[PDB]
């Protein structure tokens, strides 16, 4: 004879649930995998090794190919994440496309961290550990593509987050007003707000021993933003300068006209 | 228009 309602959950669990039903790889299982057998490619006889059985041109060609698959595979997941992040399918289509195209990449290089030790990085779903000095010794441009990225890595892996952190900061850089040609700014700004303070709630319940983590992450958001910038020029170097290096359309859609 | 010039990515969010 009365009408109780729903309850919620907090919405940093439901972000966290999101992000733990959407991506394939998380923190947790990485970790898992590094401690112990990932088959390590450390050289060209390795590399066409873990491709024969795994993956089915130049060899820093094939490296690019393979980075970007990757790349597509999580755009998707950070696409269906995006939608499980309440506000964000009720924008305009246009709006939540600028907020993927300027976001994925910041996304992506910030959970890249997770996988990566200062050895190497986890490839192919788990089940290939690449090193970083391999890839430092690609021929160029090949050789600097990811060691902006373990650099980044390393300093962000030691901030100690956990998923339930990493979810909610990569919410965060998906629901940004920010960005270039966004139309419904407001509402975005009002979202981005709300997602900003249940990390910096999150991070104080989470990491009570380290007051300064949220400015900490607010700083690595504008590195991300710099660091896709640098990555985007290097990619155009790329696809101007090898003939082989073509870009999937996902990819080149999201690059074109990005910085 | 972002969502003309983003036709995967259009689709993608559909
Ligand atoms: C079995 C061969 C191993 C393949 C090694 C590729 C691992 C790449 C993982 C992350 C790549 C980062 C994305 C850069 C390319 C891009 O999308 O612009």
């Amino acid at each position: 004879g009365s009408h109780m309602t729903a309850d919620l959950k907090s919405l940093a669990k439901r972000i966290y649930e999101a992000y733990l039903k959407n991506f394939n790889m998380n923190k947790v299982k990485a970790r898992v995998i590094l401690s112990g057998p990932p088959f390590v490619i450390h050289d060209m006889e390795t590399l066409c090794m873990a491709e024969k059985t795994l993956v089915a041109k130049e060899a820093e060609v094939r490296i690019f190919h393979c980075c970007q698959c990757t790349s597509v595979e999580t755009v998707t997941e950070l696409t269906e994440f995006a939608k499980a992040i309440p506000g964000f399918a009720n924008l305009d289509l246009n709006d939540q496309v600028t907020l993927l195209k300027y976001g994925v990449y910041e996304a992506i290089f910030a959970m890249l961290s997770s996988v990566m030790n200062k050895d190497g990085m986890l490839v192919a779903y788990g089940n290939g550990f690449i090193t970083r000095e391999f890839l430092k010794s690609l021929r160029k441009p090949f050789c600097d593509i990811m060691e902006p990225k373990f650099d980044f890595a390393m300093k962000f892996n030691a901030l100690e987050l956990d998923d339930s952190d990493i979810s909610l900061f990569v919410a965060a850089i998906i629901c940004c007003g920010d960005r270039p040609g966004l139309l419904n700014v407001g509402h975005i700004e009002k979202m981005q707000e709300g997602i900003v303070h249940v990390l910096r709630l999150h991070l104080q319940s989470n990491h009570p021993d380290d007051i300064f983590l949220f400015p900490k992450l607010l700083q690595k958001m504008a590195d991300l933003r710099q660091l896709v910038t640098e990555h985007a020029q290097l990619v155009q170097i790329i696809k101007k300068t090898e003939s082989d290096a073509a870009l999937h359309p996902l990819l080149q859609e999201i690059y074109r006209d990005m910085y | 228009d972002a969502a003309s010039k983003h036709k995967q990515l259009s689709e993608l969010l559909r």
